[PDB]
């Protein structure tokens, strides 16, 4: 089983793929190699709750049925030198549906 | 004589048409003179047992849009002869369309063909949008690809 | 290996190299890319296409339809036209 | 006005069963070349109808013309002889051509085993009913000389036809 996700923080969304049998921690290090930040400095928030590094991708609520490539489940990111901060800034919104497409 | 045609083998071959797409499938048989003959459609997820013959060529399309579907991960199907009356399986599936051909698909299903030119899009897209999938033109291309 | 794609709005979408190579227009241009005519909402679905194209190409089993919502369709078509994917 | 159609390999008695239905006798050697449609009027199940029975004969022709004419049929009558095996085997091919011209998996038909009078049997009553189950069709054994069942078949076929219009 593969899970597909986008990790957002500020205005930064990472399009990576991980396995449901992957641990949030192992994932925290998936940001280690790209965002250049320690796994003990990162805070991954599925929705407004958080994640124990041990929890496997799946139990957190990430199954193939809801983290698919054509619609990756989103994963918030919070970054700490002493206190952790979360905040994702929304995307742009489409123009009002033209009448001819109605 | 056309290169994409069926062969009059008169040899029955029982085949399963299994529609694993979300499109209503329209199976097409290419007759002994190469001309495409439609056949009954198949709702999404439906499986039907079809009587066809060996050498006979089929292709499968969205019944309304005539958009392109695939069978057995290629675009044509030609049954072999059966072995111990095991049916030959024909799994129909959406191909991976280019994001541009996907978007043309959606926008053709939402605006009628008269209002293409009233859309706020570059004029190349109007020429593309009214370039509806046509099966006669995919045979022309497919025949030429038999260059192999 | 990765590439950063930036929307006109200013969102930075980071998705693997081969995924972006899905784009002919983003192949001729390539270690970081900005686009000023593609908003944050279109480039997001754009990138989502990249992952979908790569997971399901040459799949023997069945493939799921790529969803496009009506509101984002036209803008997405252009980006598709311009991006050549 | 129901339009019926009688098909099956040459020899089963498509001309035999039809004449009995209309003229009410049993020609012992109707020509296997002639094809004709007979129009009769009868009150089937309270409905004073009109059954146009097309008695098919001749060689296979998969032209656009024979298909168009055969498509006019609303219910088909795939007979077979219970002393001829092939007749039964070919039943598959008859059913399938009907499916194609009628453009459906669902089409009004009823199997019919003619020549039950004859002593020896190749195809036993059993397999025919179960194959009929495979399709969805009422099976009806029939005899053209003894006349048995001739009517029922020709009636039950039209019951299905009426059902299709619901
Ligand atoms: C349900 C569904 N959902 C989605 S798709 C679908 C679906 C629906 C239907 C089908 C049916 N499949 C086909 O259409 C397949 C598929 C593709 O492969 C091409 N194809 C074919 O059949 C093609 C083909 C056939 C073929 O014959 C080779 C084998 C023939 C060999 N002959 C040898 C002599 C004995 N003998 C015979 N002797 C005399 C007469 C007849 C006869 N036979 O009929 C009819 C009648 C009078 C009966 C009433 C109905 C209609 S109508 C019409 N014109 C009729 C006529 N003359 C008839 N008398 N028979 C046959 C039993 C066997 N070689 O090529 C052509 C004909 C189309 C398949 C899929
Ligand atoms: N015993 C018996 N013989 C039949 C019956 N029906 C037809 N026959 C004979 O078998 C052949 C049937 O001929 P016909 O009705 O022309 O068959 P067609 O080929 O189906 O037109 C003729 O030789 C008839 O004499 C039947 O019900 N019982
Ligand atoms: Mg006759």
């Amino acid at each position: 089983m593969d899970v597909f996700l986008m990790i957002r923080r500020h205005k930064t969304t990472i399009f990576t793929d991980a396995k449901e049998s992957s641990t949030v921690f192992e994932l925290k290090r998936i940001v280690e190699g790209i965002l250049k930040r320690p796994p003990d400095e990162q805070r991954l928030y599925k929705d407004d709750q958080l994640l124990d590094d041990g929890k496997t991708l799946g139990e957190c609520g990430f199954t193939s049925q809801t983290a698919r490539p054509q619609a990756p489940a989103t994963v918030g990111l919070a970054f700490r030198d002493d206190t952790f901060e979360l905040c994702i800034e929304p995307f742009s919104s489409p123009p009002e549906l033209p009448d001819v497409m109605k | 004589r056309p290169v994409l045609r069926s062969v009059n083998s008169r040899e029955p071959s029982q085949v399963i048409f299994c529609n694993r797409s979300p499109r209503v499938v329209l199976p097409v048989w290419l007759n002994f003179d190469g001309e495409p003959q439609p056949y009954p459609t198949l709702p999404p997820g439906t499986g039907r047992r079809i009587h066809s013959y060996r050498g006979h060529l089929w292709l499968f399309r969205d019944a309304g849009t005539h958009d392109g579907l695939l069978v057995n991960q290629t675009e044509l199907f030609v049954p072999s002869l059966n072995v111990d009356g095991q049916p030959i399986f024909a799994n129909i599936t959406l191909p991976v369309y280019t994001l541009k051909e996907r978007c043309l698909q959606v926008v053709r299903s939402l605006v009628k063909p008269e209002n293409y030119r009233r859309l706020d899009i570059v004029r190349s897209l109007y020429e593309d949008l009214e370039d509806h999938p046509n099966v006669q033109k995919d045979l022309e291309r497919l025949t030429q690809e038999r260059i192999a | 290996m990765y590439v950063k794609l930036i929307s006109s709005d200013g969102h930075e979408f980071i998705v693997k190299r081969e995924h972006a190579l899905t784009s002919g227009t983003i192949k001729a241009m390539l270690n970081e890319v900005n686009f000023r005519e593609i908003p944050s909402h279109v480039l997001s679905k754009v990138c989502m296409y990249f992952t979908y194209k790569v997971r399901y190409t040459n799949s023997s089993t069945e493939i799921p339809e790529f969803p496009i919502a009506p509101e984002i369709a036209l803008e997405l078509l252009m980006a598709a036209n311009f991006l050549d994917c | 006005e129901y339009k019926l159609v009688v098909v099956g390999a040459v020899g089963v008695g498509k001309s035999a069963l039809t004449i009995q239905l209309i003229q009410n006798h049993f020609v012992d050697e109707y020509d296997p070349t002639i094809e004709d449609s007979y129009r009769k009027q009868v009150v089937i199940d309270g409905e004073t109808c009109l059954l146009d029975i097309l008695d098919t004969a001749g060689q296979e022709e998969y032209s656009a013309m024979r298909d168009q004419y055969m498509r006019t049929g609303e219910g088909f009558l795939c007979v077979f002889a219970i002393n001829n095996t092939k007749s039964f085997e070919d039943i598959h091919h008859y059913r399938e051509q009907i499916k194609r011209v009628k453009d459906s998996e669902d089409v009004p038909m009823v199997l019919v085993g003619n020549k039950s009078d004859l002593p020896s049997r190749t195809v036993d009553t059993k397999q025919a009913q179960d194959l009929a189950r495979s399709y969805g069709i009422p099976f009806i054994e029939t005899s053209a000389k003894t006349r048995q069942g001739v009517d029922d078949a020709f009636y039950t076929l039209v019951r299905e036809i009426r059902k299709h219009k619901e």
